[PDB]
């Protein structure tokens, strides 16, 4: 199998990669880094959220529409990580590509709300800096920001985690627990998926939404009851 | 204002550099009630260079 | 307006014309810088265009066939002949820029796609349309 | 309008090197 | 055209900076053009010539010094010259496409017998050639060569349906690449290395081109002719073959990418080295015995240069190239 | 124009039983996201105040 | 302004634990250098060294050296053109494949722990038969296998 992967792998390189990343992994000056040493979890992070092939330089490649299907991405995944190894996929206890099992260690269908705990103050120590209380992003230096965590699945967060895509720091196993990265994406999920009580979140920005909210439209409405209610002359 | 944790250095203390864990209490229930306890909790461990 | 109405039947007549003929030829003809099969675009595209021209003459001859003589399509025509009421015309009207900076705010929210910009374009639009419609109708204050 | 003790260091990094005792 | 030009500097003059063109097909469309110039050049002058009568004889000073008057004569139709005058460039354009149906269909043919056959796949940004057959004459062994490697394009056509089950576009893949090419000997390029497709003299030859994803263009200004490279060439409708009867004398061709693709796009060059027929039964059979060996050392096995001469790699620097020096050498 | 004002008045009427009918019988305590009744939970206070 | 001749995406470098050395112009390239010393006691160096030089001249590494300590790395064949030497220690080797495709080599690697300490630098001598290269190398732990270390009290 892993040798018709790794084959698959380095065709789907050769017409998609090998300019900005070079023929044997090496990168090329000004296009594109080495990508030896980077692991599975680096192709699989930037394949499968769209980041890559990035098509124009600038402060910060975007999450986009993926180019490759996510069997074509663990085969480049094989190929790349044959050039020098690296840190891999999380998979879980049978052998499948782990997802919602991730959401909190202790998690058995349900996210369990220690879990929740914890993971929210890990969060806001370690990632809500950049990344704004329940993620909903930040801007960063020079057109640089921290996305919306609203799109990544459960192993594209873990893999954030371990690759430190672009600025984003690396946050290893030593220094983050494989336990407190699975809170973490329980934290995140929680977060994600539980709506407000107190009705609509205006996006869960913080204040400079409901300013604009009020001191636009909530104050047109009361001065529209005004002029129902006094004189045009 | 001069002052904070690290001063105690200069008293001879040795101090580590604590990196945060963010554990919680744990809440033990029994035959006579429930309560919150940190008995055996750390917020925070001593680090080292290879993590 | 009989040579308005009447000369959009070049158009139409010679776009059918094509359509018809761009069909059969892109459907059965064959060469080697081509793959054989009816082009579907142009084929939509130059129906269509028939029956904007179709759709103006049509409806063009369909009132000047009971429009009077009137002189501006007459040949011999005195100036003193429309004198009188020619029509009531807008002197002025912020609205119209209102209505552009609608559109431009709901364009902007599109190319965001933030929803609320959309929401609150899309509620712009229509209340300036509505104030455009409305303009020389507002009541008199009865106060 | 400038702090007048936030100098470059005059002495360049020499590139040093590190080491831990052992038992062996 | 069948009608060679006039040649000497008129010549020169009349093609007007296009190449001689180094295949009979080429020869002909440069026929064609150069004849094309003698006529838009009769119609130039001439209507230049009127602006220039109107500014020197039908100025209103030159007519009051003479006595014409205040007004000249008030001349608005001349219903037999304003027909001569449209009936004469119909009868123009007419002779225009003949002509230009018969070069077009000369061209345009794809039964010209082909002995090699090139697949040609263009991504972002550079190519990537690949022999899909040769036919025994110069193939190595003399059997009929076929260049597809099974596996590899049994993957690719393994890709066409997500085992996930995300098959949006009629039922495939979204990722389809069931429609690239996939042969043995191959050449690569490489933003350090010019890819140089080798070719033989007076042989008919078939490109076959395609593109990883988005449209790109084959333009050799030798061949004076391009055609564009389209993902999903089938899709589109778009005529992903086209056959040249011979290259006519050798020589190290440029060869660029005329549409539009990105960031690099003008950086996506390639060479069209034309050898010996023998010389090219050598490179071959050097290539098919010891796979392994690169595009360089076949070139230098057949007595040729190891890297492209026409034109050369860009240095990726995007600072370096400030003061002049874009071009980084080979050995 | 006394249909008019009655219609807002009746109106008034039943935003006025909806509100005490939702602060009362509406279910109103915290359920977390893999509870039933997440929905229930969300709109109160949406109703509370659209009454 | 950002999508200039200076731009961030164009310069950044690879997020791994090693070093690098090597340009556009240079014969032979060496990526991701790293001394991996394991908590448990192993140690080795982490590296690949790539052949790119034009002339079609193959270098064969000759030596590997560390502070002065000598690297026993098990026998290689030269690598030519577009070939690339992989190197790990072997427990770290086990990990991965090595590709029939391609030109791609796994040599197992490891050094005698003179004391190195996490977090620092070492030189690192590579000695080719053609010649050699000096690289700055941090000494560090292999990585983990992912999401299964938990912390624990101890
Ligand atoms: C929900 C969502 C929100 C929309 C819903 C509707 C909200 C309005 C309802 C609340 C009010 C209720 C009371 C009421 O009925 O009031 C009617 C009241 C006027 O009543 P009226 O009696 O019909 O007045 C006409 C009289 O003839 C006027 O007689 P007059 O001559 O005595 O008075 C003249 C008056 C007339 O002007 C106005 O009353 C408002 C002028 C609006 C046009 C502004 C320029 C737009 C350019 C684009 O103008 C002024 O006094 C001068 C002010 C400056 C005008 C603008 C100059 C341009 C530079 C600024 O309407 C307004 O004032 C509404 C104006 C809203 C403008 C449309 C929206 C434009 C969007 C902003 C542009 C942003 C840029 C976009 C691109 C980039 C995006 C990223
Ligand atoms: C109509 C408007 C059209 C605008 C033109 C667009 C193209 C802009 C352009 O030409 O930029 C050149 C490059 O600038 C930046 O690098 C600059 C040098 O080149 C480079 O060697 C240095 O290394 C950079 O050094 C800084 O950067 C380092 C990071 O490496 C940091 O260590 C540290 O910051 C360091 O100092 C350096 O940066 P500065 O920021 O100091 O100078 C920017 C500015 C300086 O030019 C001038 O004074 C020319 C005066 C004439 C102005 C009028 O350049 C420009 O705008 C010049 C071009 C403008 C001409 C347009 C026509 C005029 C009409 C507009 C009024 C970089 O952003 C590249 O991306 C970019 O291509
Ligand atoms: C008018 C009242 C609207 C209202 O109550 O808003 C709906 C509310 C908003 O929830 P939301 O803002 O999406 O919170 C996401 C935070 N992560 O909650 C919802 O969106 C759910 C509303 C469900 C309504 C249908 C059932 C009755
Ligand atoms: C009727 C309701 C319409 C008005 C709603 C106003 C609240 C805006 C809002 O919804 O903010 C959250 C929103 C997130 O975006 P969303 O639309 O949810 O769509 C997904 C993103 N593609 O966020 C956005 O899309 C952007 C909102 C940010 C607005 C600018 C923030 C910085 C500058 C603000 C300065 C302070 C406010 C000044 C306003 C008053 C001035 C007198
Ligand atoms: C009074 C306010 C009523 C708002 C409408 C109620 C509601 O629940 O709106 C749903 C929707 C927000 O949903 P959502 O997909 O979360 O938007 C992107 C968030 N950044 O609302 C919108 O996006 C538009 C709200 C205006
Ligand atoms: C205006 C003139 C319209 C008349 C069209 C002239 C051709 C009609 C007969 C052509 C024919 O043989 O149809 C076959 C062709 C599809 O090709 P194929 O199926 O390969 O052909 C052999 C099958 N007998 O058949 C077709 O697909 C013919 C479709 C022709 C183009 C249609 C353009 C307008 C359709 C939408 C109009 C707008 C709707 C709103
Ligand atoms: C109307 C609103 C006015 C708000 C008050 C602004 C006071 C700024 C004074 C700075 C003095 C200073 O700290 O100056 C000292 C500081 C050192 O000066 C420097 O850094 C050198 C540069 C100083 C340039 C200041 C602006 C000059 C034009 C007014
Ligand atoms: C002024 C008209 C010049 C006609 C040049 C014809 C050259 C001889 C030819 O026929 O050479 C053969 C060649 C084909 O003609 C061509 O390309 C000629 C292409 C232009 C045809 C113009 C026709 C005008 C009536
Ligand atoms: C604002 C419109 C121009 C934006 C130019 C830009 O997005 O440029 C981007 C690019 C970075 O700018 C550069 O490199 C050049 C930097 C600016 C050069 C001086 C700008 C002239 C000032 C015109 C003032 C007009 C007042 C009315
Ligand atoms: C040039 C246009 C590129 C092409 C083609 C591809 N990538 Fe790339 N990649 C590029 C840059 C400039 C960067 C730096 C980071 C950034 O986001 O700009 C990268 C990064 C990666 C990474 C991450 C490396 C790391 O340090 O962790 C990976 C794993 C990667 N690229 C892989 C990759 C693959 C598999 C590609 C073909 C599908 C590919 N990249 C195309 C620039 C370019
Ligand atoms: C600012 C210095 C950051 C901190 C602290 C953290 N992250 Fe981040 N993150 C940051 C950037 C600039 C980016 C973009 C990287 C890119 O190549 O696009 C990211 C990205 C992510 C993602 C990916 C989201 C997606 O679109 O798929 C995730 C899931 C993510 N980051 C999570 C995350 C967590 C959990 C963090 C705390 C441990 C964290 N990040 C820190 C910037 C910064
Ligand atoms: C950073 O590099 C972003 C792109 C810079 C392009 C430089 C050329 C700018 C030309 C003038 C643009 C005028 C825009 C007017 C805005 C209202
Ligand atoms: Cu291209
Ligand atoms: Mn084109």
């Amino acid at each position: 199998d892993d040798q018709a992967l790794i084959s698959e792998g380095k065709d789907l390189y050769d017409v998609a990669c090998i300019t900005c990343h070079g023929v044997n992994l090496q990168g090329v000056e000004d296009r594109g880094p080495s990508l030896v040493g980077v692991g599975e979890g680096a192709v699989y992070f930037q394949v499968h959220s769209g980041r890559m092939p990035i098509l124009r330089n600038e402060a910060q490649a975007e999450r986009k529409a993926p180019r490759y299907t996510e069997a074509q991405t663990l085969a480049i995944a094989a190929y790349v990580a044959a050039n020098g190894g690296g840190p891999g996929l999380v998979y879980n206890e049978d052998g499948t590509l782990a997802m919602e099992e991730l959401r909190g260690e202790n998690y058995d269908g349900q996210i369990t709300s220690a879990d929740v705990a914890r993971g929210g103050d890990l969060f806001r120590l370690n990632c809500a800096s950049c990344h704004n209380f329940t993620g909903r992003g930040g801007a960063l230096s020079s057109g640089k920001y921290a996305p919306n965590l609203d799109a990544a699945n459960e192993q594209e967060i873990y893999q954030a985690m371990l690759t430190g895509p672009q600025n984003m720091p690396k946050f290893s196993d030593r220094q983050l627990s494989a336990d407190e990265k699975k809170d973490i994406i329980a934290f995140i999920k929680s977060t994600k998926e539980t709506p407000s009580p107190g009705g609509y979140s205006l996006g869960s920005l913080g204040p400079v939404a409901e300013g604009l909210f009020m001191w636009v439209f909530g104050i047109l409405v009361l001065v529209a009851a005004a002029m129902w209610i006094g004189s045009r002359s | 204002l001069w002052t904070s944790g690290w001063t105690l250095v200069e008293n001879d203390v040795k101090v580590y550099l604590g990196r945060d864990t963010a554990a919680i209490a744990e809440s033990h229930t029994d035959a006579t009630g429930e309560h919150w306890s940190t008995t055996g909790v750390s917020r925070l461990v001593r680090m080292r260079p290879e993590d | 307006m009989k040579s308005s109405a009447k000369l959009m039947y070049g158009p139409t007549v010679f776009m059918a014309a094509m359509a018809v003929i761009y069909i059969f030829a892109t459907m059965h003809v064959s060469d080697g810088g081509s793959v054989k099969g009816v082009e579907w675009v142009g084929s939509v595209a130059l129906v269509l265009s028939a029956g904007l021209t179709l759709m103006l003459g049509v409806y063009l001859h369909f009132t000047e066939v009971r429009v009077d003589v009137l002189p501006e399509d007459w040949e011999e025509a005195e100036v003193a002949d429309k004198a009188g009421t020619l029509g009531f015309f807008s002197p002025s009207s912020i609205w119209p820029a209102a209505m552009s900076g609608a559109v431009g705010f709901l364009a902007f929210g599109v190319v965001y796609f933030h929803y609320w910009m959309i929401a609150v374009g899309l509620m712009l639009l229509i209340f300036t349309i509505t104030k455009l419609n409305l303009q020389y109708g507002v009541p008199k204050e009865k106060h | 309008c400038s702090p007048p003790h936030q100098q470059d260091s005059p002495v360049q990094r020499t590139n040093e090197i590190l080491t831990t005792s052992q038992n062996p | 055209c069948e009608v060679a030009p006039p040649g000497g500097v008129l010549g020169d003059f009349l093609r007007m900076g296009w190449p001689d063109g180094i295949t009979p097909e080429a020869v002909a469309m440069g026929n064609f053009w150069s004849w094309v110039w003698v006529a838009a050049w009769i119609i130039g002058i001439i209507m230049w010539g009127l602006f220039l009568t109107a500014i020197f004889a039908w100025g209103a000073k030159r007519a009051e010094k003479r006595g014409e008057g205040e007004f000249p004569k008030q001349l608005q139709y001349n219903v037999p010259l304003e027909l001569v005058l449209t009936i004469v460039p119909i009868i123009i354009v007419m002779v225009l496409f003949f002509f230009t149906v018969q070069t077009q269909d000369k061209v345009t043919a794809l039964d010209k017998n082909p002995e090699v056959t090139v697949d040609v796949t263009a991504y972002q940004w550079n190519w990537k050639f690949g022999y899909s057959e040769i036919d025994g004459s110069l193939a190595p062994g003399g059997q009929d060569y076929q260049g597809s490697d099974p596996e590899r394009q049994a993957a690719a056509e393994a890709s066409k349906k997500d085992p996930s089950g995300d098959n949006p576009i009629h039922g495939n893949s979204k990722s389809d690449v069931s429609y690239l090419e996939f042969n043995r000997i191959e050449t690569l390029g490489t933003t350090d290395e010019i890819p140089v497709m080798v070719l033989p003299v007076n042989t008919p030859i078939e490109f076959n081109l395609a593109s990883a994803d988005v449209a790109h263009s084959f333009w050799v200004p030798e061949f004076l002719f391009k055609r564009d490279a389209y993902a999903h060439p089938e899709a589109n409708k778009s005529q992903r073959v086209f056959q040249i009867e011979e290259i006519t004398e050798e020589g190290a061709f440029v060869g660029r990418c005329a549409e539009m693709c990105g960031t690099y796009h003008a950086m996506m060059n390639f060479e069209l080295r034309v050898v010996d027929r023998d010389s090219f039964a050598e490179y071959i059979s050097f290539r098919d015995s010891n796979p392994d060996a690169t595009n360089a050392q076949a070139l230098e096995h057949i007595g040729q240069a190891p890297y492209a001469t026409s034109t050369s790699p860009f240095v990726s620097d995007r600072t370096a190239t400030r003061d002049g020096e874009n071009t980084q050498s080979n050995a | 124009a006394a249909r008019a004002v009655t219609f807002w008045l009746v109106l008034g009427i039943i935003g006025g039983l909806g509100f005490l009918a939702t602060y009362i019988f509406w279910p109103w305590e915290y359920k977390a996201h893999g509870d039933e009744g997440l929905l229930a939970y969300t709109l109160y206070t949406p109703m509370l105040g659209i009454t | 302004c950002s999508a200039g001749q200076i731009t961030q995406t164009s310069s950044q470098v690879a997020a791994v634990d090693g070093n690098q050395a090597g340009s556009a112009n240079d014969p032979v390239l060496v990526r991701d250098v790293t001394v991996h010393l394991t908590t448990d006691g192993e140690a080795g160096v982490k590296f690949t060294a790539i052949n790119q030089d034009t002339s079609h001249t193959s270098h064969t590494l000759e030596s590997v050296t560390v502070d002065g300590e000598e690297v026993e790395l098990d026998d290689a064949e030269p690598i030519e053109r577009n070939c690339s030497l992989v190197a790990d220690i072997q427990s770290e080797l086990d990990l991965i494949e090595e590709p029939e495709v391609g030109c791609i080599q796994h040599v197992a690697t490891s050094l005698e722990n003179p004391g190195f300490a996490y977090g620092g630098v070492v030189p690192v001598e590579f000695v080719f038969d053609t010649g050699a290269i000096t690289i700055d190398a941090t000494v560090s732990a292999p990585v983990l296998e992912s999401g299964v270390e938990n912390r624990e009290v101890g």
